[PDB]
């Protein structure tokens, strides 16, 4: 399940497709396909049949209205079944498996090989439906590689055409609106990459409106759009924010309640964390950004002195929330998550330095943060699974020591599954599409 | 020594730097800091991340921790305020240790070029022309030991590519570069022009280009501008970019009216 072996297996699948492209259509092939599609768990088989039936433009997530775990568990078997269905010429099942593994493999940063095998499948049988999610993935990688015009072409095609793509068949209008909202969000990201902060914020607001128009709001999409909007608010100049604040078509509570782009960004981070309350990594990322926004605001000449400490305490809470996303002896595996934990630890230490001077506890926490940083670099440099597990353990031990030193106490949320205080979900309710298109 | 006295930042220094300081304040503040030794690699250090904005013309500091690693086969760096957690970043110190003025000047130059190229790419996108040339962002890390500056490092994202001169997509890299020079002239109210025809080409020669070693001619002289001023400007328009290209026209860039100075 390492990026490299999976990339090699996907290259092998695509080479098998190139081979079949030159040949004519064995019972051994369909026997192998049935065997590989029966070796897998029934949940994965149900997901495969639902994807082949096009019941959704995207694969659902628990808590959107685990998936990552069940996909990562049967990734080897799912790719084996993919290449088996490829030999059998059932391009529909292969496309369904592609749809099922697309998000996870984007996480592994090998979407290119997967899109290659997808285009090979389309070549073998052009009538095979391919999920809007995979086309949007192509647009995403085009954005990431800097082919902004190609990405915009794809996104505007999917938007103007009410989500229509290839031979895909929708089952309701809400799914079309959802696809349109995701595409508008990615267009906002395109403008953000160019630094067109105002227009980017406009498109992100349009995506938020689209998400809220669904019968069940897409909480994951909402968290995403609000995090992007926080980044945009951070990047904006005072004039961009003044202009985006006085726009009548933009009815956002965080705008008419805060008069500074950094405070608005911090509020938007709080909202994004709330919208992903059951996914601790997104909570940690959003609250790290919130603490950074507050550290910058409280240190600026625009912060009334009377309020400085208060905003620092807000930062405090922010970083504390991040540090509370994990417990002692709870394993961390990602490089991004380990980095974010060191970030939160140092942000809390810095808040304590800004509130209390050069105290002994602040100094001890700074030393612990430097030790964790060393371990984190050695983690990002190691290439063995046991070496990286021990390093993650040492980093998280240092993080727990910093939590102890700085006296981080848990919060109690009635929802025992939420990683954010109730003061975030509180704001969630009062956040505020066809005309926008 | 008095150098050690000047290298120590007081709470007031930290407060000013975290709020945002002007060029003149920053340069006068670090006047008697002298020259430092190479930073110690394979190590985590407390540091100040300093970033320069041409829009606001401000230097802003954030407290951070950086780990300095191995030299590139320039050395890998990783701090807590990177734009991209999973991305890779390289830091660089002059082989001959120099003062802080040089680091700050180089960063101001890079970020002025980047401001102009960002506006250039906005205009290009509005006109449906692919974006082809960019400038690597650059930041400063003041490596500190007990609130005392003990090092200064420049930090950039890592780019994998080959150095080229733009000599040899829809337009040649030379056309992008010269059109960008013209754009810098216009957008800057006829007071600046960025001239650079060299950089890192990526993606097997097919991909984007990140320009380096920029030369900024200007009548408003700054620490980072060239020694030529209007001369340079004239030269660019009379020898380098003699006749406009498609990009200049699609941007509605007019020809300057100048006389060979001196
Ligand atoms: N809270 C949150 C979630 C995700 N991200 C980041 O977004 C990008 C892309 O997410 P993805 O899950 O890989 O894209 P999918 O097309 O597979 O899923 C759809 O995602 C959108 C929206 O959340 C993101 O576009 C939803 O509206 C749709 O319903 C689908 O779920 C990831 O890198 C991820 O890290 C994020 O930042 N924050
Ligand atoms: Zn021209």
């Amino acid at each position: 399940n390492n990026q490299k072996v999976v990339a090699v297996l996907l290259q092998e699948c695509k080479q098998v497709l190139d081979q079949l492209l030159l040949e004519a259509p064995s019972e051994e092939d369909k026997s192998e396909d049935q065997r590989c599609r029966a070796l897998l768990p029934s949940e994965l088989r149900t997901l495969i049949q639902e994807a082949k039936e096009m019941k959704w433009p995207f694969v659902p997530e628990k808590w959107q209205y685990n998936l990552k775990d069940v996909i990562g568990a049967g990734l080897q078997q799912l790719l084996a079944s993919l290449r088996a269905s490829i030999l059998a010429r059932d391009c529909a099942a292969a496309a369904a498996i592609v749809f099922l593994v697309d998000r996870f493999l984007y996480g592994l940063d090998v979407s290119g090989k997967l899109l290659q095998v997808a285009k090979g499948l389309h070549k073998l049988q052009p009538a095979t439906p391919i999920a809007p999610q995979v086309v949007i993935r192509q647009a995403r990688i085009s954005v990431n590689s800097g082919k902004l015009l190609k990405a915009e072409y794809i996104l505007s095609s999917l938007i103007s055409n009410n989500g229509a793509t290839g031979t895909w068949l929708y089952r309701n209008e809400s799914d079309k609106v959802l696809v349109q909202s995701v595409c508008i969000q990615i267009r906002g990201q395109i403008l953000q990459k160019l630094g067109m902060w105002y227009e980017a914020a406009e498109l992100i607001w349009a995506s938020i409106v689209g998400y809220l128009a669904l019968p069940q709001p897409d909480k994951k999409g909402l968290s995403t759009s609000l995090g992007i909007l926080a980044d945009i608010f951070v990047s904006m100049s005072k004039n961009d924010y003044e202009k985006f604040k006085n726009n009548p078509q933009i009815n956002l509570s965080l705008l008419k309640e805060f008069d500074h782009h950094l405070l608005s960004a911090a509020e938007a981070c709080k909202l994004a964390a709330a919208f992903s309350a059951y996914t601790p990594l997104f909570v940690l990322t959003a609250v790290n950004i919130r603490g950074t926004c507050l550290l910058s605001y409280s240190s600026s000449n625009d912060c009334p002195p009377e309020l400085k400490n208060l905003h620092l305490c807000e930062a405090k809470e922010a970083f504390e929330i991040g540090l509370l996303t994990k417990r002692d002896d709870e394993p961390v595996t990602g490089k991004q998550e380990l980095h974010s934990f060191v970030k939160a630890a140092f942000g809390l230490t810095t808040v304590h330095r800004r509130l209390h001077g050069e105290t002994g506890t602040v100094h001890a926490a700074s030393q612990l943060c430097k030790e964790a940083m060393g371990k984190l670099y050695n983690f990002s440099t190691s290439s063995r699974s046991q070496d990286r597990e021990a390093l993650s353990q040492e980093v998280m031990s240092v993080i727990a020591q910093v939590k102890e030193h700085l006296q981080v106490q848990s919060f109690s949320n009635v929802d025992d599954r939420s990683y954010v205080p109730e003061s975030f979900e509180c704001r969630l309710d009062k956040l505020i599409f066809q005309k926008i298109l | 020594k008095e150098i050690l006295e000047a290298r120590t930042l007081q709470p007031d220094d930290f407060e000013k730097l975290l709020a945002g300081v002007r060029h003149d304040w920053l340069f006068q503040r670090l006047e008697n800091t002298g020259v430092f030794k190479p930073s110690q690699l394979h190590r985590a250090h407390s540091a100040l991340l300093l970033k320069y904005s041409k829009k606001s013309e401000l230097w802003t500091a954030q407290e951070t921790i950086v780990y300095l690693g191995d030299y590139l086969t320039a050395f890998w760096v990783h701090h807590l305020h990177q734009e991209e957690i999973l991305g890779r970043y390289v830091g660089k110190d002059y082989k001959e240790q120099k003062g802080l003025w040089h680091h700050f000047t180089d960063v101001e130059r890079q970020m002025t070029a980047q401001h102009y190229v960002t506006e250039f790419n906005k205009r290009l996108y509005e006109q449906n022309i692919p974006t082809q040339i960019f400038y690597i962002p650059s930041t400063i890390l003041l490596i500190l030991e007990d609130k005392t500056i003990k090092g200064c490092i420049s930090v950039e994202p890592y780019i994998l590519g080959e150095f080229v001169k733009l000599s040899n997509t829809e337009y040649k890299a030379t056309e992008y570069g010269l059109a960008y020079g013209h754009f810098s002239y216009e957008f800057s109210n006829h007071r600046d022009v960025v001239v650079d025809l060299q950089g890192w080409v990526t993606g097997n020669g097919k991909g984007l280009i990140y320009l380096t070693d920029p030369q900024i001619h200007s009548v408003d002289q700054k620490v980072f501008t060239t020694n030529f001023g209007k001369r340079g400007i004239f030269y660019f328009f009379n020898n380098q970019h003699v006749e406009c290209n498609e990009i200049c026209h699609r941007l509605s860039l007019t020809r300057p009216s100048m006389e060979k100075p001196c």
